[PDB]
RNA sequence: GAUUAUUGGAGGUAGAGCACUGUUUGGUCAGACAAACUCCGAAUGCCAAUUAAU
RNA sequence: AUAUGUUAAGUGGAAAAGGAUGUGGCGUUGCCCAGACAACUGGAGUGCG
RNA sequence: GACUGGGGCGGUCGCCUCCUAAAAGGUAACGGAGGCGCUCAAAGGUUCCCUCAGAAUGGUUGGAAAUCAUUCAUAGAGUGU
RNA sequence: UCUGGUGACUAUAGCAAGGAGGUCACACCUGUUCCCAUGCCGAACACAGAAGUUAAGCUCCUUAGCGACGAUGGUAGUCAACUUACGUUCCGCUAGAGUAGAACGUUGCCAGGC
């Protein structure tokens, strides 16, 4: 192969210049395997990290193919986050194109209640 | 015989104009360049033609971050 | 054979290393095995007549205060005007 | 006749000549060497015969090697003419020594021939020069 | 105090820095004196002229 | 306003070295040269703190 | 005036490459009691006419 | 018309970058060495992805530099002039 | 601690040869029914996923050959001073570049499951 994540890392290098916000409006990480998803936010204060999902719990990946849990997992969070207080975010494409599993949790996030 | 040479451009006041540890005001110069010798760093924006100024008003630090690389930053209180 | 040396002690300027050449002795430094940079003075005139007789990568039995700690010769420094030398490392093994 | 092939200027300063040798003190080829104890220019004319007086007393019995170069050019203008309204045409090319410095080696010929062949070459050559063997 | 000073070799011939440091003593002409505490400010101002004045306890 | 003492920082001279651009002697190894070469790089000077002493 | 050593050219009181058994200090070597170097008596080997 | 190591004759006059320029800026000579008096409707704005020169081996041998694939590369290509 | 995310100290973290391990996960891997993809190509970026394996990657460990880091000691320069014209000397500060010894197979932050 190509290094499928050493090459992820050059390109969320040159994604990450501009959107490493801080303390109202907070980065959401984004990671892909060919199993799960991962998600998490965070703002670059020397290390906070606010809310944390994840699709290997016993709560979610039970179900079909990976896209309905990738709808399904940005509630996770934005359950979670506007109860923890936040609002106004900001997202990161974490190296991926702005498609298919990344563009189903972003567009999901913002419908219950985490505001962009 | 003759010469073909002298014909020199003038110049170009060049360097840093604040030092390291004073307070600078909202739009202050703090270098002029060619290039980027030394990058812009945090509350500081690199203007066109690359001669980086500060934003908000407080003390200057010159500092290093890489092997051969440095910035400038501004920092709130004073 | 063996040297016999002296420690310099405190640290003095170069006009005083400049007044000690005059009289032969050429200084030296000692480090390796628990030694912990003791500096010595090397008389010349008696430091080629060890050479001589062990060779240019010899062992000798330098005493830095009563302590033959047993040193090679390691880095010369040498002045091709004057036909001299000037500082010597050697290293305790 | 020693001059570079290509030089990126042909017009230099001048180089400077107080202090001491930067280094090339040691004889590092050869068994005996020549070095100046004097500080000049040698300007590469004075090289063509020093060189082949070494060669002569030696009866070719040996190697000779010159380690010096002359890398740097030298200017003037022609005779009866005014001062400034440019710089002169290269004349020449000079090379720089300092006290300390070996300029011949020999090998490969006995001590007494080689001391009584390095005296022909120091009376063609400006600077007072001493007979240095190797480092021991 | 201590460090009783005085200015023996004049400041004419001398540059604009060697000029301006024995002003900042208190030394006005030749023979001059003052008598100025021990400190790191003034103990390090002596050696800047201490080809001039001389300093005595 | 000036002067030192302590402190921070900008910068590539003298010197030295060939890692680059060109020069160069003898068999990748040993050696050399540089105003318009630099992996490096002082002594001083310069701008400051709003800190103490004259 | 004093305590110590150096210079013999008027050096001090005009300047170089090179030459030089002038003289004083600091070291290092090889022969020397079988008495040494110098003079002194009877091996294709160093200049000669 | 003026500068001009007397005047004439030749040369040069404004802007740009380097060196002399002496490790802040500044700094002269008829000192050393080059350009400019324009060009782009995409060679501008923004968004998403890719990384180069050459070297070496192989084969219609287009010297492996026409085109063609593999390694090695640390910036040795490129950036309208 | 022990694995994964994620920024920091930024070759003392690197590069290269060896050696060990894998339902917890990361991968390798099979597919084109569709959103999506090639200026040639499911190689890639997407997307579906009973099965197949530790081989390369990543992860852990050791060997210091290469790169990086690097004292003390001395020299080169040099601000100030004193004679001096000599390709200078003597005295007092500061202190290089190269070279020897050596440190070195990373020290840590925060949320998530063991």
């Amino acid at each position: 192969k190509i290094d499928k994540n050493k090459v992820r890392l050059k390109r969320h290098a040159r994604v990450r210049t501009n959107l490493s916000g801080t303390a109202e409006k907070p980065r959401l990480n984004v990671y892909r395997s060919n199993k799960h998803i991962y998600a998490q936010i965070i703002d670059d204060n020397k290390g906070v990290t606010l809310a944390q999902a994840s699709s290997k719990d016993s709560d979610i990946a039970t179900t079909a193919t990976k896209v309905e849990l990738a709808t399904k997992v940005g509630e996770a969070i934005a359950k979670k986050a506007a109860d923890k207080g936040i609002k106004e975010i900001v997202f990161d494409r974490g190296g991926y194109l702005y498609h298919g599993r990344v563009k189903a949790l972003a567009e999901a996030a913002r419908e219950s209640g985490l505001e962009f | 015989s003759s010469t073909k040479n002298g014909r020199d451009s003038e110049s170009k006041r060049l360097g840093a104009k604040r030092a390291d540890g004073q307070f600078v005001t909202g739009g202050s110069i703090l270098y002029r360049q060619r290039g980027t010798k030394i990058y812009p760093g945090e509350n500081v924006g690199r203007g066109g033609d690359d001669t980086l100024f500060a934003k908000i008003d407080g003390v200057v630090k010159f500092e290093r971050k890489g092997r051969d690389k440095k910035q400038v930053s501004v920092y709130a209180v004073a | 054979a063996s040297l016999k040396s002296i420690i310099r002690q405190g640290k003095q300027t170069r006009s005083d290393l400049k007044q000690l050449r005059k009289s032969g002795k050429v200084p030296a430094v000692v480090y390796g095995y628990g030694t912990k940079n003791v500096s010595v003075k090397v008389d010349e005139v008696e430091f080629i007549k060890v050479i001589r007789e062990v060779g240019r990568n010899g062992v000798i039995e330098l005493g830095v205060g009563s302590k033959t700690i047993k040193v090679m010769v390691a880095d010369y420094q040498f002045d091709p005007l004057k036909n001299q030398i000037t500082h010597i490392d050697f290293l305790a093994i | 006749m020693l001059l570079p092939k290509r030089v990126k200027y042909r017009r230099q300063h001048r180089p400077k000549t107080t202090g001491r040798s930067k280094g090339g003190n040691y004889v590092t080829f050869g068994e005996f060497g020549l070095q100046a104890t004097t500080t000049s220019w040698i300007t590469s004319r004075q090289i063509e015969s020093a060189r082949i007086a070494m060669t002569r007393y030696m009866k070719r019995g040996g190697k000779v090697w010159i380690k010096i170069f002359p890398h740097t050019p030298y200017t003037k203008k022609p005779l009866e003419v005014r001062m400034g309204a440019g710089k002169g045409a290269v004349e020449g090319w000079i090379a720089v020594v300092k006290p300390g410095r070996i300029l011949f080696e020999v090998a490969g010929v006995s001590e007494e021939v080689a001391r009584e062949a390095l005296r022909l070459a120091s009376h063609k050559l400006p600077v007072k020069t001493k007979f240095v063997k190797r480092e021991e | 105090a201590k460090l009783q000073i005085t200015l023996t070799r004049s400041v004419i011939g001398r540059p604009e820095t060697q000029r301006k440091t024995v002003e900042a003593l208190g030394l006005k002409k030749t023979n001059s004196s003052v008598v100025v505490e021990d400190n790191p400010a003034i103990r390090g101002q002596i050696n800047k002229v201490k080809h001039l004045v001389t300093v005595e306890e």
